[PDB]
């Protein structure tokens, strides 16, 4: 869930 | 005799410009055009909000999953404090600033459901003009916000987030004193503004009823971008099923 947010918080 | 940079001076270094909601203003308003258009807006400011927090020193050393946490259960309170800070600095009316090419009068608040949400949003810009707060005052109270709320059972990295939580509130004590006015009522004022902060919840939690019951009514045909359609989605039971702990300085 919260996909795009976690997306957001792991990457560079 | 501080020998290292302010906290505050960061905060005011990472703090992200006003984005622009793109409304066309040819055609006549709407109250359907208007929601919508201020959500894509809002799902643009969550994402610079991710970048936003990012940049917090000690946020990233959290675990991914309170990361996570922290902005899916804050970012409504994050945004309305915003645009309270917008709508205050920038008038001296009774107006919603969410952007600079979408304010919200007191004319436009007569359009179709709108008046008691702008109402409850106005009440931030009430706050803040009432209590004067100042820039420096602000931002901390912004990171406090981020750290407002937690679920029922805590974050995985609970004491990494209590010391970064304790941080932000002695900060917003030095951006009180550092403040141009009463020395002796500083205490005071501590109390004030973390009063204020606590009743944020408050705000949130009507400004968040009106947006999941426009979230899930089919017959208003408004668009949510994805950003705030998952975070929305993933909410919605935890409200329902208590799982949630807000952090009150002034209620047990
Ligand atoms: C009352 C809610 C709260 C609104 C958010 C407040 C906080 C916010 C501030 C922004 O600057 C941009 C977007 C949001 C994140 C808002 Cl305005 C929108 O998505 C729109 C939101 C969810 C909301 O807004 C309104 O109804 C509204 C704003 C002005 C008049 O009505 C809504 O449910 C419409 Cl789908």
């Amino acid at each position: 869930a919260n996909a795009l947010l976690r997306y957001l918080l792991d990457k560079d | 005799p501080q020998l290292t940079p302010t906290l505050v001076s960061l905060l005011e270094v990472i703090e992200p410009e006003v984005l622009y909601a793109g409304y066309d203003s040819s055609v006549p308003d709407s109250t359907w055009r208007i929601m919508t258009t201020l959500n894509m807006l809002g799902g643009r400011q969550v994402i610079a909000a991710v970048k936003w927090a990012k940049a917090i020193p000690g946020f990233r050393n959290l675990h991914l999953d309170d990361q996570m946490t922290l902005l899916q259960y804050s970012w409504m309170a994050l945004m309305a404090f915003a645009l309270g800070w917008r709508s205050y600095r920038q008038s001296s009316a009774n107006l919603l600033y969410f952007a600079p090419d979408l304010i919200i009068n007191e004319q436009r608040m007569t359009l179709p459901c709108m008046y008691d949400q702008c109402k409850h949003m106005l009440y931030v810009s009430s706050e803040l003009h009432r209590l004067q707060v100042s820039y420096e005052e602000y931002l901390c109270m912004k990171v406090l916000l981020l750290l407002s709320t937690i679920p029922k059972d805590g974050l995985k990295s609970q004491e990494l987030f209590d010391e970064i939580r304790m941080t932000y509130i002695k900060e917003l004590g030095a951006a009180i004193v550092a403040r141009e006015g009463n020395s002796s009522q500083n205490w005071q004022r501590f109390y004030q503004l973390t009063k204020l902060l606590d009743s944020m919840h408050e705000v949130v939690e009507n400004l968040l009823n009106y947006c999941f019951q426009t979230f899930l009514d089919k017959t208003m045909s408004i668009e949510f971008p994805e950003m705030l359609a998952e975070i929305i989605t993933n909410q919605i039971p935890k409200y329902s099923n208590g799982n949630i702990k807000k952090l009150l300085f002034h209620q047990k």
